[PDB]
């Protein structure tokens, strides 16, 4: 299995990019998970409103 | 009480009244 280390590094770069992107938008996920915490359901309308 | 019904769809669970036919 010589093809088990390419996919690991591909997912590693994907995770690194996702972390670097989520760091800048940390407030977005913060207010979003708080909104999910108070209001027990979360649709696309509340989703796009909370994207502000 | 405790349920799994979203607050947006609560008002949709009631029956509205209706005006009687005014003309007769």
């Amino acid at each position: 299995l010589s093809n088990g280390f390419f996919r690991s590094n591909t997912r590693s770069e994907s995770y690194q990019y996702l972390s670097n992107l989520f760091i800048s938008n940390g407030t977005l996920l913060d207010r979003m998970t708080k909104t999910l915490l108070k209001k027990r359901w979360l649709f696309s309308d509340e989703m796009k409103i909370g994207f502000m | 009480r405790e349920s799994t019904m979203p607050d947006r769809f609560r008002y949709l669970t009631k029956e509205a009244p209706d005006s009687p036919i005014i003309w007769p």
